[PDB]
């Protein structure tokens, strides 16, 4: 928007405190500003303005949004080294790969883990079906088994994957958008088991992120899915909690969705060669990924120097078993479609608004 | 909402000139941006004829999308510039007018096809360098 | 004769991004 600076977006849940102080030793080397904001509904909002030319410089998010960007003409293309490139592991250069080119940097790798209080309860569940009961169990004691966001699929995912649900047929290097997996046997297994959970008063429909997060926190209730970022505010509650696998249903892993933190460089930025300063020579080093880590955890980071510190936290390694059973999010453009779908789909099994076999329908009509 | 953006900006830049080479609109159909950008077209059409006469042989829809497909796909494996974007909308439309003079019935395909492979393997780059205003301004700075 | 083509494409296309 201005040149001689430099705005970033990043989403709320993560570290904007921490990428501000890597701002200020940007600034402190360049004299460029270095503004990080949080708005809402980011991912929405970027293509929105940047397609007017409008919008940071820079753009944080998970990978499966940006090829989408890309397609739009939003994304300029950036141009690493080969001897930048090896700083990072390939398979984080290849959720940001699009129709042969790179398009963005891949930051961290993220994925859901379940996260348990220990003290109340001091051996997880293998299974989702043994919940039910746990809760009932919990609920005499005055607490409750399980509360995580429902109102984003992304939480609910990996328990409609768990039983055969997918997004699009992946085969022979092109993924199919005629075929989609929102609403075959395993996807409606999945989420049938969650309304019932919800009709049989164990978890409620109006659950959202910020609801889950007090009622852990607070110690109100045992568990929650979450991923790497939501840990600091658990160190801060001083609750004793435990990142581990994720249940299975009905004898199978639960099959998370794989996300890549990502930043891309607005294709009407013109501040595109500080923007590649920032990003390669003080966001990704030791210290720059230290200094958003400490405010809110990256997950696993693309960078190896640093990874291999991080990968031998526990609660790291967790995400990485729960990352393997899942998988990585795909890309393409269709990606939005597919999730506003998902996302409208369980908000109305959820709420009675729909039944399953409705919601699902719909989602793989609209996907 | 989208598929409406990439359509109208496909159709100024690409398919408006098509149909005037065609024969299939008369010039004075062409919006005023049509009209500015055909002059760069025309005189790239003139500079081509003078190194080439192309000679088509199409009687299919499977061979337009090999041959139409081969030839710009090595356009821009390089890369991707305005100039050769001129390339490109004029040899759509020579392949388009050899088909409708044939009268095989196929100007409908290539049209369609050209469509296509400027949607999704140019479009992304057209609007990241401007779009719309940028080739107008190319056209015009070329007038000098 | 159609490599031969697009060559002739990507010169005077490039000739006509130049001479802008
Ligand atoms: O770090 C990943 C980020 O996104 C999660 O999931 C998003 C997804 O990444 C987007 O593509 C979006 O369209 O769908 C998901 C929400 O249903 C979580 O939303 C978020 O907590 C997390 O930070």
């Amino acid at each position: 928007i201005e040149e001689g600076k430099l705005v970033i977006w990043i989403n709320g849940d993560k570290g904007y405190n921490g990428l501000a102080e890597v701002g200020k030793k940007f600034e402190k080397d360049t004299g460029i500003k270095v503004t990080v904001e949080h708005p809402d509904k980011l991912e929405e909002k970027f293509p929105q303005v940047a397609a007017t030319g409008d919008g940071p410089d820079i753009i944080f998010w998970a990978h499966d949004r940006f090829g989408g960007y890309a397609q739009s003409g939003l994304l300029a293309e950036i141009t690493p080294d080969k001897a930048f490139q090896d700083k990072l592991y390939p398979f984080t250069w290849d959720a940001v790969r699009y129709n042969g080119k790179l398009i963005a940097y891949p930051i961290a790798v993220e994925a859901l883990s379940l996260i348990y209080n220990k003290d109340l309860l001091p051996n997880p569940p293998k299974t989702w079906e043994e919940i039910p009961a746990l809760d009932k169990e919990l609920k005499a004691k005055g607490k409750s088994a399980l509360m995580f966001n429902l109102q984003e699929p992304y939480f609910t995912w990996p328990l409609i994957a768990a039983d055969g649900g997918y997004a699009f047929k992946y085969e022979n290097g092109k993924y199919d958008i005629k075929d989609v997996g929102v609403d075959n046997a395993g996807a409606k297994a999945g989420l049938t088991f969650l309304v019932d959970l919800i009709k049989n008063k164990h978890m409620n429909a109006d659950t959202d992120y910020s609801i889950a997060e007090a009622a852990f926190n607070k110690g109100e209730t045992a568990m929650t899915i979450n991923g790497p970022w939501a840990w600091s505010n658990i160190d801060t509650s001083k609750v004793n909690y435990g990142v581990t696998v994720l249940p299975t249903f009905k004898g199978q892993p639960s099959k998370p969705f794989v996300g890549v933190l990502s930043a891309g460089i607005n294709a009407a930025s013109p501040n595109k060669e500080l923007a590649k300063e920032f990003l390669e020579n003080y966001l990704l080093t030791d210290e720059g990924l230290e200094a958003v880590n400490k405010d809110k955890p990256l997950g696993a980071v693309a960078l190896k120097s640093y990874e291999e510190e991080l990968a031998k936290d526990p609660r790291i390694a967790a995400t990485m078993e729960n990352a393997q059973k899942g998988e990585i999010m795909p890309n393409i453009p269709q990606m939005s479609a597919f999730w506003y779908a998902v996302r409208t789909a369980v908000i109305n099994a959820a709420s009675g608004r729909q039944t399953v076999d409705e919601a699902l329908k719909d989602a793989q009509t609209n996907s | 909402g989208e598929e409406l953006i990439y359509h109208n900006i496909i159709n100024e830049i690409l398919v408006g000139y098509i149909k005037y080479y065609i024969n299939d609109i008369s010039e004075h159909e062409l919006s005023p941006y049509q009209q500015q950008i055909k002059k760069i077209l025309t005189y790239y059409d003139e500079c081509l004829n003078k190194q080439v006469t192309i000679t088509f042989s199409l009687t299919s829809v499977q061979e337009i999308k090999t041959q139409f497909t081969g030839v710009v796909t090595e356009l821009f494996k390089d890369l991707i510039n305005w100039g050769r974007i001129c390339g490109f909308i004029v040899f759509s439309a020579k392949m388009a007018k050899y088909c409708k003079d044939a009268n095989n019935h196929l100007e409908s395909t290539v049209i369609t096809t050209a469509y296509n492979f400027m949607k999704h393997n140019l479009l992304p780059w057209m609007i990241s360098h401007g779009g719309q205003e940028e080739f107008l301004a190319f056209s015009l700075h070329s007038d000098m | 004769t159609m490599e031969n083509l697009s060559r002739r494409l990507k010169v005077t296309g490039d000739l006509f991004d130049i001479m802008s």
